[PDB]
Formats: C-alpha cells, structure tokens, sequence
C-alpha cells in the first residue's frame, strides 16, 4: 500500500496588472508490505469430548484470539520504535524523528544505566518530550506516553508531575485515569527491551537492538497498519471426524505494519559518555 | 512558459523521474493460450464396456 | 484463475489422448504378421534418399515430388489389400504439407484440379484425404508406468500416415470428471484443490488397414 | 497497464489408494506504457480573415 | 545496402509468403484473418509474377485490373505507413519505436 504525502504553500503579495505564475508543492510517498499468514491451531480427540463436563470449544476460540493480539502489538510496538529512530522524513518539507538522552551510569552501554535512572529524570525527560512534541506542530489532541511497570511506579512518587490535569482530550476519556500536562501516561508489557533478529515471515524490518529502551512518547499517526484478510475463525467435521475422530480449529489473520510520519514519534534511551 | 507546474510525480521537486509516485493498473484482458487442433478423436473405432478388464 | 485451469486441464486430457490415438496408429503400421495366420499385416513404405548413414538430413531432404509419388504408392498398396475406396486419410506435418502444395502438378485443374493456389490448400491426391495436425510420432519413446498396451517405439524417421477408420480401436471404462474439495481441506491445507480425470485403453484391430511412410538410407 | 499470461498443463497416472499432490502452471506478463500528450492547433485573425472570399 | 532491397523479386516474395503461412501453421494459429501489409512498390512487384494471379491454380487477382488479393490463405493490403527508415528517439516517447528499419520488406501479423 501506498500513503502519499503533501507539502506546503507560500504566499506573497501581488502588484496590479501582472500575471501569476505560480509555485510548486513537494510530493513524497510511504509504502507498507503485507507479511505471511499467522495461525494458531489445536486439535480435541473425540473421547476427551464425550467424557467432558463444559465446553472446551468457546475457551480455546477466545485464547487464540488473545494469542493472535499479543503478537500484532508486540509488532505495532517494534514499529513505533524504529518509526522514533528514522532521522530524515521522506518529504523534506517536514522534520524527522528524536531520542532523548539520560546520562546515568560511568560504564558502557549496559544494563545499570537502565537499572539506575530515578523519578526526576524521567519527569525532566517527560517534559523534555512534550517541549519537542510542542516545537514539531503537532495536534494537543491524542499525546500518549508509554512506560513499563518499574519506571511507571519510579515516576507516579515523583512530586512534579502531580496537579497538572489539563490539556487534550484523548481516549481513556472516562473521568480521570492518567494525565500530565496533557500527555496521557499509560502502562504496557510489550515495549521493546532486548535486541531482536530477523524471523522467516516478515517483510518489514522489525530487527533492531532495543536494548537501551526506556519509554516511548508518541501520536496516534506515527505507525499504520494496512489489513488483507480480517480475523477469521475455522472449524472441521465432515470428513476429518471420519479419517481420525476429533475436531480441528484454526484462526488466522493478514496484515502488515509500517512507519507513516517519523515527526511524530519519540523515544527515551538510557546511556552513558 | 509562464507557469510552473507541480508534476505530481516528483519526490521533493528533486532530480528527473517525473513519473515515480503513479502505479500501474490492470488492463483487463488475460492472454492465455491456443488450442491445438485434434482431429484423430473421430477417425477410429470408439467402444464401451460396463465391466470386465479388458 | 480458476476459470482458466479447467480449460488447460481439459486440453492437456484431450492432447494426451490424441498423441496415444496417434502413437497406437503407427504401432499398428509397423505389425508385420496379422493375429490371423491367413489375413495380410502392415506394410511401410520407404523414401531413398542417398548413401548417406542414418540421419535427420534425409528427413529435412524429402520434396513433393517424392511425397506424391509414396502417395500412390500407398493408394496402390491400399487398392492391393482389397479395401473399400472410402473414407481413406492421409495425415501429415505442415512442414511436408506445404513442401506438397507448392508443387503445381497437383493443384492443376486442367489433370484433377481440388486444390488452391490462392487459399493454399490441397483436399485430395490418388483419393486419399489429406489433413494436417501437429501430434504424429516424430520422437523415441519410453515406456511408462500405468501403460498396459505397448506405446513405445521408435518414431525418428516418420514423415506421415495413411490409414482407415477401422485400423484402431479404443474402449471407454469412466468418462470425464472435474471434482474440487473446499469443505475441510481449506482449515488444514489453506488452499484448494482441482482435479481432473478419466479412464480408456486402445489397441490395434486390423494390421492391414495401415500404412507408414518414412524417410531413409540404403 | 499489465496483460497477465496464463501457460499450459501436464497430466500423468494415478495409482490406487496413495494421494496427489499436484504440478505447477508458468506464468508471465506483458506491460504497455502510456506517450505524452500529442496536439495540433492554429490561430485565425479577423483582417486576414477579411482577406479572404471563402470559408 | 539497399542494393539488395532493390533486387527482389516476385518468386522471392511468393516463397516469403508461403515460409510465413507454413511457419503460422506451426504456431498453431487459428485458420482467419491472416494480413500481409505490402508496399506499392514490392505489391506491383508481386502482381507481376503471373503464377500467383493464374486462374489455372488457384486465380484470385487479375492483370488487368492490376491487383492481387489473397496468396497462401493471406490477405494483402497496401500501406504507405510500413517502416523503412532507422529512427532516433524523441521525447515525449515512453515506449521504444527507435530501431534500423532499413531491410524491411513486408509485414505477416494477425
């Protein structure tokens, strides 16, 4: 799929009785391929199923939903990552993606500079961000910070970031959850932490070291999704109860994801000198 | 002259290429092949049996 | 795509049996000795072309004037066996068939005539119909699994085919089929799959209602 | 524009009781790509026009 | 050089003519709308030839009226238009037509 992109104008003033000729408008393009099919399959013998109390056929449905859910985020998530890390946007008219930096530690890049970051460096890093995100123009609407567990519990002590419920409206609407100065700050397992390698099946690039990984603030437009086929459900018992007795289940789902506009994407990392 | 057009095509207003941002589409015909004459169906003695071997 | 498969299955069916039809002809050109003791067999007649050892060249080397002289040669031994004077064919490659049709002899309407310069054609020659196809024998042939008749010769040397209605015959046991699964295959392999299929067998009948023509050295 | 081409088929022998799996089709395509814009124009005055006697 | 070009005959062309219906016929082709487009120059030179024209084969053209009209199961027409030039590129092409037409004689195509 293709998602095209454009520019700006200018504007001048205009002396009587002179022809206008008129400017030009810079084009550009985004494009997001369509990975391999994901299923998740499990097969019940017929005699557990006679000798059973309730039915198995609803749970299995439902985790296999829920399998299929984790994975497709742990990718949009992979993606908002590397859409924070691309240095020049593909229209030029436009700015391109930021890291924020936390000196923290005298060794090399390693775990303890991750290990020994405190509360007022995460809130100075937050508002760092949200000054940036104020710089690149972009909408007061739908701001979102993600962050894992420990530094989410590190930062909710901290003595700054309390008494600042105003800004955009966003999701999460249903009176007060979460909220700094109009950044949403919200809690997720799936951030990427550890350097990743390329798997059979994808055709975008997923893979990179995530290693130095602590938040990530981002827009609702960073990263986009492109879906085939939707999330379908399947099941077999005509002949397949015949050949071997028992039941078959499959779900399966086609979509791909990629990185829309690197302007609206940022991420803090953890490093030394 | 006296105009300066857009192209709609180039990237960044950079460089030649005026045709890059357009797609390609389907036309609407599938080519196929031909069929080969067969002639020697009829030509010969056609039988038909409802058992046996041979 | 599904539209376009069944027809080439379809046409590959039709080909296969046609090569066989055709093969099975030839098998029973070459028969020397009739299943009968009494009734004659087979004969083949022989275009000599030099003193050259066994090649293609003698083949790439043959005009029309040999082909219509092994034309009624072939009438002669046709008219020699004692078989009725209808529905005669003869069949041949469009390379030796427009090799025949530039030779005027057998177009002028002034001896016999039934041919065209202009539409470039030839329908009849010693009274023998003449047809083209592009399936005769023309290659070395292996024996196959699932063959109970014998198919297999060695076909280098063949030029055409002069035969009758009753020289081969063929039995039908199951006709023509086309079955495709989506029902529970698809959960299992996520496809489809299409078939196409049935079951016959020929064989020779009448040795002596067939004759081959072929292209060699001394 | 494309013109996809679609190729030919094989057959074989089936025996009793094992499975088939299947042969496989050639594929292609052919592409036609679109000119520029051809024009033909001219421009009529009126006193020239006016020395003239017909149409 | 052109010189060859020049030299052609009728027999040559009626020859081309029918390697073309034969070479047709091995393509596997159907049997209708077969075309031969020909210039005036090398279709007066086959109208000459009186073997193609001869009623006594197979007749379809006429000395006289100075026209042929079938040869070897092929319609022929006449075209100002054919090739025979080697052409450079101009712009606004996104094609290729540029080539060296220089030998070119006839046209069989369908």
């Amino acid at each position: 799929a293709q998602f095209p992109i454009v520019g700006l104008s200018s504007t001048s003033y205009h002396s009587p009785g002179t022809q206008l000729t008129g400017n030009a408008i810079k084009h550009a393009e985004a494009v997001i391929n369509i990975d391999d099919k994901l299923v998740s399959n499990v097969f019940i013998a017929d005699v557990d199923e006679a000798m059973n109390h309730y039915d198995v056929r609803s749970q299995y449905s439902v985790q296999m939903g829920n399998a299929l859910a984790y994975t497709f985020d742990q990718n949009v998530a992979a993606m908002i990552a590397q859409a924070a890390r691309t240095s020049t946007n593909p229209n030029t008219d436009l700015p391109g993606g930021t890291r924020i930096k936390i000196l923290k530690s005298g060794t090399a890049n390693t775990a303890a500079a991750v290990a020994a970051v405190t509360g007022t460096d995460l809130a100075t890093a937050l508002f760092s961000a949200a000054e940036q995100m104020d710089i690149n123009n972009l909408p007061e609407e739908d701001r979102y910070c993600a962050i894992d567990p420990t530094n989410y519990y590190k930062l909710v002590q901290n003595t700054t970031v309390i008494n600042r419920d105003f800004g955009g409206r966003g999701a999460y609407a249903e009176g007060e959850v979460l909220k700094v100065a109009g950044i949403h700050i919200v809690k997720s397992n799936h951030l990427p932490k550890t350097n990743r390698s390329a798997a059979t099946g994808e055709n975008n690039t997923y893979h990179a070291n995530y290693t130095d990984n602590i938040g990530l603030v981002f827009n609702k437009q960073a990263v986009g999704t492109v879906k085939l086929m939707d999330l379908k459900m399947e099941q077999t018992g005509a002949d397949i109860h015949a050949l071997y007795q028992g039941t078959f289940m499959v779900g399966s789902m086609m979509h791909g994801s990629g990185v829309l506009r690197p302007d609206c994407a940022i991420e803090l990392y953890a490093a030394n000198s | 002259a006296n105009f300066t057009p857009s192209r709609l095509g180039l990237v960044n207003n950079t460089g030649t290429g005026v045709k890059d941002l357009f797609l390609k589409t389907f036309a609407g015909e599938v080519l196929s092949a031909f069929r080969k004459a067969t002639i020697f169906e009829d030509l010969h003695t056609v039988r038909t049996i409802s058992s046996g071997k041979s």
